[PDB]
């Protein structure tokens, strides 16, 4: 297995700059028949990925003239030269050359904009519930820049993980922002065992974490 | 050129769930159709390939195991059988043509989730998150709808039957054990609510579920 990696992972940018993405190998990708067989995808959100580039500089036929590679035996680059909207999504490299073949992990690029801090909420549990004999508390974390945040729950001081759901935003094709929602599950009687209920992000915005709690 | 796959597949573990693939464009192209596993997100593991215009099967040597490569070359259909299946193996399924020396897979076609779950079409609780005492930052009151233990994908929630469309969040379905949970924010003017109804509305179409849920004070 011929390991491939890809960085960065998040390679943010801005409409029309360029976009450089590096691929490197745990060996020599070029073939004992000369050729080298590194391949580059794309697969934009909610479809399959499409072969932009196989063997490091050929474009399949279809792909536009700013998407061209470069690089030899174990280093590799894709260069986009002006980043259109519709050139946003996921980038894969692949090696052919050895059996299996393999991919490396992938790259998102997302537009840039300032930060933004998390408006957060925190929400009791539903009286329907309660007589359901659960309690679920929820935190939604919303219209925030990067996508790097911490959320930390903490049942009377102390913290929580066990029965923490948590679920994601892609980019808001209005604000580009980001947005969060994390789940505590509770039983009813872990619920009426305990009383005040803590959420915190940790996020670059502020040094000091931003907290949102409530009593029951 | 073209490839033809299965219906998601949704099943209990212990599994043998087989996917096809007919492929109508690469006919005398003397061709493979490649299977690729697209997991959680991203992340993409090759299984292998064969061509119907010969029979050559290979697999990468970790999938020789779980899968197996089958075609019925005449119906243009190869199909992959994935035994023993576990929670793990919930992902997409991708069929790829492959031609020449490129060593490139540039047709895939469109993809299948295998979905294992241990549960039968459990209809879904909905509550109402009203902002019990998140109290106010002025101008936003964010209200919520909790969609919890549904099975299985998907729901279609709206928020006043579609005419409240901006400050809406909603976040992607996650399985809780071997059920779903899905949750939507709205985000408001201090005086839609409380004074106008600010319903989440929620069908599971799956099963039969509609339900409207009023966010009320
Ligand atoms: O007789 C046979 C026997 O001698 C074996 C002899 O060799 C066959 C098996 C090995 C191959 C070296 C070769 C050329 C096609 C090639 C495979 C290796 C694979 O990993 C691929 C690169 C794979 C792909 C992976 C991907 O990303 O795109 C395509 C699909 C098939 C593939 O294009 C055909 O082919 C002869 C026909």
């Amino acid at each position: 297995d011929v390991v491939m990696t890809q960085t960065p992972l998040s390679l943010p940018v801005s409409l029309g700059d360029q976009a450089s993405i590096s691929c490197r190998s745990s060996q020599s990708l070029v073939h004992s028949n000369g050729n080298t067989y590194l391949n580059w995808y794309l697969q934009k959100a909610g479809q399959s990925p499409k072969l932009l580039i196989y063997k490091v500089s050929n474009r399949f036929s279809g792909v536009p003239d700013r998407f061209s590679g470069s690089g030899s035996g174990t280093d590799f680059t894709l260069k986009i030269s002006r980043v259109e909207a519709e050139d946003l999504g996921i980038y894969f490299c692949s090696q052919t050359t050895h059996v299996p073949p393999t991919f490396g992990g992938g790259t998102k690029l997302e537009i840039k904009r300032a930060d933004a801090a998390p408006t957060v909420s925190i929400f009791p549990p539903s009286s329907e519930q309660l007589t359901s004999g659960g309690a679920s508390v929820v935190c939604f974390l919303n219209n925030f820049y990067p996508k790097d945040i911490n959320v930390k729950w903490k049942i009377d001081g102390s913290e929580r993980q066990n029965g923490v759901l948590n679920s994601w935003t892609d980019q808001d094709s209005k604000d580009s922002t980001y947005s969060m929602s994390s789940t505590l599950t509770l039983t009813k009687d872990e619920y009426e065992r305990h009383n005040s209920y803590t959420c915190e992000a940790t996020h670059k915005t502020s040094t000091s974490p931003i907290v949102k709690s409530f009593n029951r | 050129v073209q490839l033809q796959q299965s219906g998601p597949e949704l099943v209990k573990p212990g599994a043998s769930v087989r996917m096809s693939c007919k492929s109508s464009g690469y006919i005398f192209t003397d061709f493979y159709m490649n299977w690729v596993r697209q997991s959680h997100g991203k992340s993409l593991d090759y299984i292998g390939y064969i061509s119907p215009y010969s029979g050559v099967t290979g697999y990468n040597q970790k999938f020789k195991g779980k899968a197996t490569l089958t075609v019925d070359k005449s119906s243009s259909t190869a199909y992959m059988e994935l035994r023993s299946l576990t929670s793990e193996d919930s992902a997409v399924y991708y069929c790829a043509g492959s031609s020449g020396n490129k060593w490139a897979m540039d047709y895939w076609g469109h993809g299948a989730s295998v979905t294992v779950s241990s549960a039968k079409t459990t209809a879904p609780s909905v509550y109402p998150l009203a902002p019990v005492c998140g109290d106010t930052t002025g101008s936003s009151v964010t209200l919520g709808c909790l969609v919890k233990g549904y099975f299985p994908e998907p729901v279609t929630l709206t928020w006043n039957s579609g005419s409240l469309s901006s400050g809406v969040h909603t976040f992607p379905a996650v399985l809780q054990s071997d059920l779903y949970t899905l949750s939507s924010s709205v985000t408001v003017t201090s005086s839609t609510w409380p004074s106008q109804s600010i319903t989440c509305n929620v069908a599971h179409p799956a099963s039969s579920t509609k339900v409207d849920k009023k966010i009320e004070p």
